[PDB]
RNA sequence: GCGCAAGACGGACCAGAGCGAAAGCAUUUGCCAAGAAUGUUUUCAUUAAUCAAGAACGAAAGUCGGAGGUUCGAAGACGAUCAGAUACCGUCGUAGUUCCGACCAUAAACGAUGCCGACCGGCGAUGCGGCGGCGUUAUUCCCAUGACCCGCCGGGCAGCUUCCGGGAAACCAAAGUCUUUGGGUUCCGGGGGGAGUAUGGUUGCAAAGCUGAAACUUAAAGGAAUUUGGCGAAGGGCACCACC
RNA sequence: CCCAUGAACGAGGAAUUCCCAGUAAGUGCGGGUCAUAAGCUUGCGUUGAUUAAGUCCCUGCCCUUUGUACACACCGCCCGU
């Protein structure tokens, strides 16, 4: 695992997390 | 090819290195009797010594490594 | 299932008058079948020679083109079309360290043929040069581009076709361009790279039939 | 059929265009027009695989080929326009090139100038392949 | 660590060359950091010259020779044994090696 | 083989050469504007490289509106390879790659080394400007110009050597002038994970940039370099239990 | 030991072994084993050559350079659902 590939799961986890909590109010 | 070229007889003046793969071929530079003004570089297999003369059923073509 | 080659004719090609071998190849087309004519499909070809085969001993790496226009039966006779290089030549005088000058001029005859004057220009070291670079500065590259921008349209501008042909055959242009600019700065490698057609006239007969003689 | 000059002292020109790819080869002859082709055989079409289509053996069979059937004809001379793949890609020319020269110079037919018709660019698109390219 | 004074190129105070593109792979190697090879050669090689020699319409005709320049990216330029791997002390020679043959 | 149309790009000349604050910049010509360096017995006379707030520019990729879509080509379709491929390989192919305007401000944006100033070895080259001097050339005589050659000076990209000196060592004319520590001045780091994550603010059409912890866990994580080791890395040597 | 009996086998596929001068090979004779005993082994002697005075292609071994996140030493270390 390099940095790269963690940096892009780390940041869909983020945007999802961010829909998810967009999206839920 | 279709040329007929009469048979040229050919003397070796100094013995060089053995190309082939398996070191059966020699590297040798031999002289024409007829015109000692060129001389030529010519694959030879077997024992040479240096002196003796060699029969050519060509005298055109260069001699190159083991393929 | 028939072969192909029995309704073909075969016919010989000439060069105008200009050059020393009248005679240079042969070529061939089919008969006129219907209402096809095989001078039509004779016209549009070009014919791609050697100086060293068009004269009697000159230059060899010289190359001309020659274009039919005129048949009337077992005879076809061209004119100047374009002057190339070959390119063994080309890709032997470039070479590194040194700087390489291209000039190329657009220009009228007398008569109604443009022409496209492309020119090459290499710089020569010393016998007593140490150094290796040999370059030149931006302004000298412009001011010998100027001068043979000026030589090429002072020799063709002046006189029509028939001369600047004849011209062309020995080195007279290349060798003007390298005694001018021996002040600028001293190349010695300056050769017409490639002459191209753009605008031909109207077609006349009589100017033709008097090319060859 | 045949030409109008006489067969004794004199010889007929033609140029024989000569493509060299890395899985192809092509021995082309047309008049000296350049328009009129007399004969085209390739070396795939001398063997039955398509790997060694690009080969000296190809070559010569294709060379011996055409030589024939100008020899039919009664073309005697021929200048070589040799050529590469050219364009944006290499322009090396391929291995069977000097040997269908070679066997063509061998069947008794003579040969004039020799140039190089690779048509290099000064600068073509963008060629074929990622940054990374083509690895293995 | 730092293996080599420069980094395999031959930019000082530039920071951006033009890319080209290798011959055998498609690598977009920098211009000054890919091996440039520059091989002189005849159209046919010598297999066959005296064969071309007793072919021709002219007298003593001279073969021409055949012009091109090569860009290798460096994987190709060791896999195909253009440059080799040498020494630590045996780097420091910017000279070509001696053309004998 | 002949011409026509469209779009992209400027090879060979092309270099450890040049310019620019940095990204970056290679066909010819013309117009506008700016700038380093050299030269000066001109001019102002302390007007200064240092910088939180703030401000301009900023590779590619990414979003929005117009005609263009040549080549190449994310996703996608197909065929081989493999025990297993929606990977390497090959044929097509959308968005993009191309222009004009509206955005974001992140790269191994790296000389992985802030800026100004003083000092501290030698040598050979290259680019610019100036200066001095036998000789050759733009044909033969005389001057100035360009070219070549021999030097000197100033700025700049760079190169070779070492007991100046320094460093943990790779190495360095700066990474030197440092316990014999002090020329001036911005940003920034205190074991390794958690973590550039959560929350709050801020910017943005969107994607997402800036500021940025704690709980908990561990005694290691890392840098330089010598010997056998092991290569689907290269170069050699030997053997009739290897070959010819 | 004596007399009858008279099979396969017509110079051998893929593959493979040994050997540079008194050598391979065709032959015989001693010793060990032995109460009776050599198609085995070790020695001795007779006749006695063809080819080679080289190579790293194959089969192995040795060494130099380079790279290393390995040192239980690649049968090693180590990433993720
Ligand atoms: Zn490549």
């Amino acid at each position: 695992m390099r940095a790269k590939w963690r940096k892009k799961r780390m940041r869909r986890l983020k945007r999802k997390r961010r829909k998810m909590r967009q999206r839920s109010k | 090819t279709s040329r007929v070229q009469p048979i040229k007889l050919a003397r070796v003046t100094k013995v060089l290195g053995r190309t082939g793969s398996q070191g059966q071929c020699t590297q040798v530079r031999v002289e024409f009797m007829d015109d000692t003004s060129r001389s030529i570089i010519r694959n030879v297999k077997g024992p040479v010594r240096e002196g003796d003369v060699l029969t050519l059923l060509e005298s055109e073509r260069e001699a190159r490594r083991l393929r | 299932v028939v072969d192909p080659f029995s309704k073909k004719d075969w016919y010989d090609v000439k060069a105008p008058a200009m050059f020393n071998i009248r005679n240079i190849g042969k070529t061939l087309v089919t008969r006129t079948q219907g209402t096809k004519i095989a001078s039509d499909g004779l016209k549009g070809r070009v014919f791609e020679v050697s100086l060293a085969d068009l004269q009697n001993d000159e230059v060899a790496f010289r190359k001309f083109k020659l274009i039919t226009e005129d048949v009337q039966g077992k005879n076809c006779l061209t004119n100047f079309h374009g002057m190339d290089l070959t390119r063994d030549k080309m890709c032997s005088m470039v070479k590194k360290w040194q700087t390489m000058i291209e000039a190329h001029v657009d220009v009228k005859t007398t008569d109604g043929y443009l022409l496209r004057l492309f020119c090459v220009g290499f710089t020569k070291k010393r016998n007593n040069q140490i150094r290796k670079t040999s370059y030149a500065q931006h302004q000298q590259v412009r001011q010998i581009r100027k001068k043979m921008m000026e030589i090429m349209t002072r020799e063709v501008q002046t006189n029509d076709l028939k001369e600047v042909v004849n011209k062309l055959i020995p080195d007279s242009i290349g060798k003007d361009i390298e005694k001018a600019c021996q002040s600028i700065y001293p190349l010695h490698d300056v050769f017409v790279r490639k002459v191209k057609m753009l605008k031909k006239p109207k077609f006349e007969l009589g100017k033709l039939m008097e090319l060859h003689g | 059929s045949l030409g109008p000059q006489v067969a004794e002292g004199e010889n007929v020109f033609g140029v024989c265009h000569i493509f060299a790819s890395f899985n192809d080869t092509f021995v082309h002859v047309t008049d000296l027009s350049g328009k009129e082709t007399i004969c085209r055989v390739t070396g795939g079409m001398k063997v039955k695989a398509d790997r060694d289509e690009s080969s000296p053996y190809a070559a010569m069979l294709a060379a011996q080929d055409v030589a024939q059937r100008c020899k039919e004809l009664g073309i005697t001379a021929l200048h070589i326009k040799l050529r590469a793949t050219g364009g944006n890609r290499t322009k090396t020319p391929g291995p069977g090139a000097q040997s269908a020269l070679r066997a063509l110079a061998r069947s008794g037919m003579k040969i004039g100038r020799i140039e190089d018709v690779t048509p290099i660019p000064s600068d073509s698109t963008r060629r074929k392949g990622g940054r990374r390219g083509r690895r293995l | 660590t730092k293996k080599r004074r420069n980094n395999g190129r031959a930019k000082k105070g530039r920071g951006h060359v033009q890319p080209i593109r290798c011959t055998n792979c498609a690598r977009c190697v920098p211009k000054d950091k890919a091996i440039k090879k520059f091989v002189i050669r005849n159209i046919v090689e010598a297999a066959a010259v005296r064969d071309i020699s007793e072919a021709s319409v002219f007298d003593a005709y001279v073969l021409p020779k055949l012009y091109v320049k090569l860009h290798y990216c460096v994987s190709c330029a060791i896999h195909s044994k253009v440059v080799r791997n040498r020494s630590r002390e045996a780097r420091k020679d910017r000279t070509p090696p001696p053309r004998f043959r």
